């Protein structure tokens, strides 16, 4: 809850601007994150969790249509309750 | 959207903004770029190289001068001291 | 005049050539000492980079890259690794022996790692005030070196080794308020006996 300034660079996460743009780097763990002025969140996210993760981003595997697998793990037509 | 998720593939595209009517927003001094380095070598810099070895990416920076200092562009001339 | 020695004794905490212990917990990567400096050619530039470091603690795993003769030699796990050789191959030399990574990269330059934490590099009596960085500058004059990369002494370190990190745009160190006592340690005369 305790607002702080910026860069910040606690726990191993590194909180920077990148070309005028906010970035968030996790690069031990294996992720980047980072918004722009409009506010677009962008993930840029290390093959090793190949397969692995399953969130609102879809899993990372190569196919584009099974990645809806709930919470539970069920191929859901719709992309909203889902 | 469509302009990164080619780029993010291997294949980056050019100056496709210039007749596309909308910049993404930045603030004063900067407008957007695109493919330039992480490694925007600001005012109170030392001057090293060849670590920053990263992809390229893109984002609004600076003019050809107009060194960054503390969130704007200011021209290399007027570059502070620290103490 | 005999063969000078930095150190990293710890985490955070860094000895000079001269001889100047000094407390710097930083997390962006410094440049420890190098040869460009000032109206120098600039041979070698051995650079260090520790993450989630500034509190010691179990993490704190240094990265070392050291630049020398156009080459890209690392460090860091355990390991070292060549990302790019160097073009005179006659004068390197690695000697694992015992518990240390011995680095020879000259005639006048010589690197030791604890494979843990410690970067004791030795340096001949060739240079004397050839190089800086966080060590200083190797003149014998022992408080002077805290020459910031802005080229003054400053008195508070805090603020020196912030002049020597290499990205520009990390996030600088914190002004901790000054006592006797870390954190644990804080409030915690028990325990802070038992550890004297
Ligand atoms: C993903 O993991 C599952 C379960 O281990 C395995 O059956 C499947 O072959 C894996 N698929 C890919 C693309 O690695
Ligand atoms: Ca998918
Ligand atoms: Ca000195």
């Amino acid at each position: 809850d305790q607002r702080v300034s910026m860069p910040y660079a606690s726990k191993g996460l590194y909180l920077e601007t990148e070309a005028g743009y906010y970035k968030l780097s996790g690069e031990a763990y294996g992720f980047v994150a980072r918004i722009d002025g409009s506010g677009n969140f962008q993930v840029l996210l290390s093959d090793r969790y190949f397969n692995k993760t399953c969130g609102l981003c879809g899993n990372f595997n190569i196919f584009a249509e099974d990645d809806f697998m709930t919470q539970e793990g069920t191929l859901t037509s719709d992309p909203y309750d889902f | 959207e469509y302009a990164r998720t080619c780029a993010q593939e291997g294949m980056v595209l050019y100056g496709w903004t210039d007749h596309s009517a909308c910049s993404p927003v930045c603030p004063a001094g900067m407008e957007y770029r695109q493919c330039v380095s992480p490694c925007a070598r600001t005012c109170q810099s030392l001057h090293i190289n060849e670590m920053c070895q990263e992809r390229c990416v893109d984002g609004c920076s600076c003019p050809e001068g107009q060194l960054l200092d503390e969130g704007l562009c200011v021209e290399s001339t007027e570059c502070p001291c620290v103490h | 005049v005999c063969d000078a020695t930095c150190s990293t004794i710890g985490m955070a905490h860094y000895l000079t050539f001269d001889g100047l212990k000094y407390l710097f917990p930083g997390e962006c990567q410094y440049v420890l000492v190098q040869d460009y400096c000032g109206s120098n050619p600039g041979t070698f530039r051995i650079l260090v980079g520790n993450k989630g470091c500034s509190h010691p603690s179990v993490k704190c795993k240094k990265r070392v890259t050291i630049l020398v003769e156009g080459g890209e030699i690392e460090l860091f796990d355990g390991e070292v690794n060549v990302k790019r050789p160097m073009k005179d191959e006659t004068h390197f030399e690695v000697v694992e022996s015992g518990r240390y990574i011995i680095l020879l990269l000259g005639k006048a330059l010589s690197v030791v790692w604890d494979r843990h934490l410690s970067i004791s590099v030795v340096l001949k009596q060739t240079y004397q005030e050839k190089v800086c960085g966080l060590c200083g500058n190797f003149d014998g004059i022992q408080n002077n070196d805290l020459t910031s990369s802005n080229l003054q002494v400053e008195e508070d370190p805090v603020d020196f080794g912030n002049s020597w990190k290499v990205s520009s745009q990390c996030a600088d160190t914190r002004k901790v308020p000054l006592d006797s006592s870390p954190a644990t340690c804080h409030n915690n005369i028990m325990k802070q006996t038992m550890v004297d």
